[PDB]
């Protein structure tokens, strides 16, 4: 019977259970072929398929989609035993999280979802039909692979041709055939935005010749050291560089070369010395520069020159004091400079008059300059974690103040001038309740019918 | 072939059936374990 | 204990060549960036060139792209700037910065151009 | 079957407008083509799109506003007089193909 | 551009290639179609204006 009509998942039979088949069989086999098919386990799995089917009714799905923060419709499936035939009647799904869900075959019948972008395959192997294949080669935009294993990866991706951001998750090289299942990322004709998180131990080359038209690289090496040698400097499309757990410890030069880049993340590369910045004066273009979480002990002042910063993030770092260079960039409009052992603010910080953020959570600021209150339009405060003696008077001359954290300072009594700003909430106070009972009661009720209306 | 090899599978058809039949039929599987496992 | 010291400035016509000195003592000083900034009178100090702690890369402003250069030198432990067709505008005051443990600046050698 | 299934009521409101101004069904993955959607005679495009061994029925003759056909994954076997009603009365066709035979 | 296009082209009036990044030749098999009014060379991956 499973020679014949291939349906191989049926073991073989023990004692006193193949006594009373074989008496059927001298009877009729009619009733061993009937009685098969209950004991195989294809039927078992193909009839929890159908359970699954009217279990997940429309209704039910549509309950369980949420939106991710990108504000798309989400659906993401975990720990099923395969892709419930309605989810492609949802005509307003968005996105497609799919995570350990095995022998997954993706149908025709996704092609009804016309609003699907993105693809997420979290450790799913699916083999795809060439209706559904040719319709995702026509609409899917971005593809999710999270992979343990390189044959996880499904082959036929290199012929999605309009897709537009790749986000390969999981280590892929390998010994003496390194970087060949990626041979096929060229196919990728409108590839713009490629996420490498795979332990590289040298940039794949494939990742360079696919990279002339790239406006996003992102690579993850999760504490491998990633060795560029020159193999950077031809990516002239790009605008955002990001190598982060990189171990690079030294910002290489191959980045500088990169005359349309304007977004450059550094994060836990262990940088100790970043005076290579001067360099980014060839950058035209450069408004955010991430340097956060490293152990960069203080800021050159040649970090003057990138009068073109908007956002610099300097976070969790070894900085002990603030140039006043670094108040040379008056286009600066965030500077996050948490956890670091700052003790002082230069008097030029109120210079920066477009400050619109700026955090100096968990130093040793014990007090404020009057001149930081210069920065009118300073939206978001963060002096957490701090040891503020007291907050001076002039907190109101900041009009445009919506939320300021001040828990963890050595404050006694709040001013009263901090309930003057015309937009300030309890919702953006965030502050010890002990402090908080310092206010004026007139400021509390203020504060609280802001925070309800 | 490039078909085989591209993770491009063949067509299979489907159905719809009853929610009631289809709990029988789990119900159904479950007992012929037990009784397999019994005899 | 390190000192920074210029020497080699002057007065010069314009279009010609002139060499600056940059005496380093306590470090090393290929191992540190030496950045030479200038300051017009009446006028913000203005950078000048630099060059890289490894691989010899250096750095030039928009400016004075083309004109000026930057070498150094191990074993005497100088910083050389080399100051090519010169012109009126470049009449600054030229300074050696460097940065080893704290900020450190030179003394400053008068540059005029006719 | 597929009458009962898609009935004339259900077909008219599943009718809907492209961005053309044209009135157009579509009909996706079912077992061939219902005989009710031809007694529709407002309609001006029509999209069969994964249905199997679909034969143009010679009824296609009351659709005198066809105008447009959408052949999606669909091969179409046809006979004379359908052939020659579509030789006098169908200006724009699409056809998408995942093979040549197709 | 296959030569039947090129012959059929004769009372065409609108042109679209759509070849999905894949490099498209044309090499002079295009001024057959003097009816044009509409051409549209989308993804052919000209990399330069054929004349």
């Amino acid at each position: 019977i499973r020679e014949e009509s291939s349906y191989s998942d049926i073991p073989d039979v023990k004692n006193d259970f193949a006594f009373m088949l074989h008496l059927i069989d001298q009877y009729d086999p009619l009733y061993s072929k009937r009685f098969a098919v209950f004991l195989s386990e294809v039927s078992e799995n193909k009839l929890r398929q159908l359970n699954l089917n009217n279990e997940w009714t429309l209704d039910k799905l549509r309950q369980r989609l949420t939106k991710n923060a990108q504000d798309k419709l989400e659906l993401h499936l975990f720990m099923l035993s395969g892709i419930p035939d309605t989810v492609f009647d949802l005509v307003e799904l968005e996105v497609l999280k799919l995570e350990l869900i095995p022998d997954v075959t993706i149908p025709p019948s996704i092609a009804q979802l016309t609003g699907l972008k993105e693809l997420w395959l979290y450790h799913t192997a699916a083999k795809i039909e060439a209706p559904a294949l040719a319709f995702l080669r026509e609409n899917l935009r971005a593809l999710h692979i999270k992979f343990t294993d390189i044959k996880e990866i499904p082959l036929w991706i290199y012929s999605l041709k309009t897709l537009e951001e790749l986000h390969l998750t999981g280590n892929l090289s390998a010994e003496n055939n390194r970087y060949i299942v990626i041979d096929g990322l060229r196919e990728l004709k409108r590839l713009k935005v490629l996420r490498l998180k795979s332990n590289l131990s040298k940039l794949p080359q494939v990742v360079t010749d696919v990279g002339v038209h790239l406006q996003k690289l992102s690579i993850n090496n999760e504490g491998t050291k990633l060795i560029v040698l020159n193999s950077l400097k031809k990516m002239v499309n790009l605008t955002e560089l990001e190598l982060i757990r990189c171990d690079l410890e030294r910002i290489p030069h191959s980045i500088f070369s990169l005359h349309n880049l304007q977004e450059i993340d550094l994060k836990d590369n262990n940088l100790k010395t970043i005076e290579e910045i001067i360099s980014f004066q060839h950058l035209h273009r450069l408004t955010c520069l991430k340097l956060w979480y490293n152990h960069i002990a203080y800021i050159p002042i040649q970090i003057g020159n990138l009068t073109n910063l908007e956002r610099l993030y300097l976070n969790r770092n070894k900085i002990e004091k603030i140039p006043t260079q670094l108040f040379y960039c008056r286009k600066l409009r965030y500077l996050d400079l948490s956890h670091n052992n700052l003790t002082f603010l230069p008097a030029d910080i109120g210079l920066l008059q477009n400050l619109q953020n700026l955090a100096v959570t968990a130093n040793r600021i014990e007090a404020l300059p009057p001149e930081l209150f210069q920065c009118r339009k300073l939206r978001a405060l963060h002096l957490g974690n701090n040891v503020l003696q007291s907050l001076p008077s002039r907190v109101g001359e900041l009009t445009n103040l919506t939320q300021i954290e001040l828990r963890g300072n050595r404050l006694e009594c709040l001013p009263v001038e901090l309930g003057e700003c015309p937009l300030l909430k309890r919702s953006g106070l965030v502050v010890e309740e002990d402090l908080f009972s310092t206010l004026p009661p007139e400021v509390k009720e203020r504060l609280w019918r802001a925070d309800k209306e | 072939k490039s078909r085989i090899e591209q993770g491009i599978v063949d067509r299979s058809e489907t159905g719809v059936l009853d929610k009631k039949e289809g709990e029988q039929a789990k119900a159904l599987f479950e007992k012929v374990k037990k009784f397999r496992t019994h005899v | 204990q390190v000192q920074l010291v210029e020497s080699g400035g002057g007065l010069v016509q314009a279009g010609g060549s002139l060499r600056l000195s940059c005496a380093a003592s306590g470090f090393p000083v290929g191992r540190h960036f030496m950045y030479w900034y200038r300051q017009a009178p009446g006028k913000e100090r203005e950078w000048v060139a630099a060059i890289y702690s490894y691989g010899e890369y250096t750095e030039y402003a928009d400016s004075v792209k083309g004109r000026f250069t930057i070498s150094r030198d191990n074993a005497k432990n100088t910083v050389y700037l080399q100051m090519n067709s010169l012109k009126p505008e470049d009449t600054a005051v030229y300074y050696c910065y460097v940065y080893v443990g704290n900020e450190y600046w030179g003394q400053g050698t008068q540059v005029t151009v006719s």
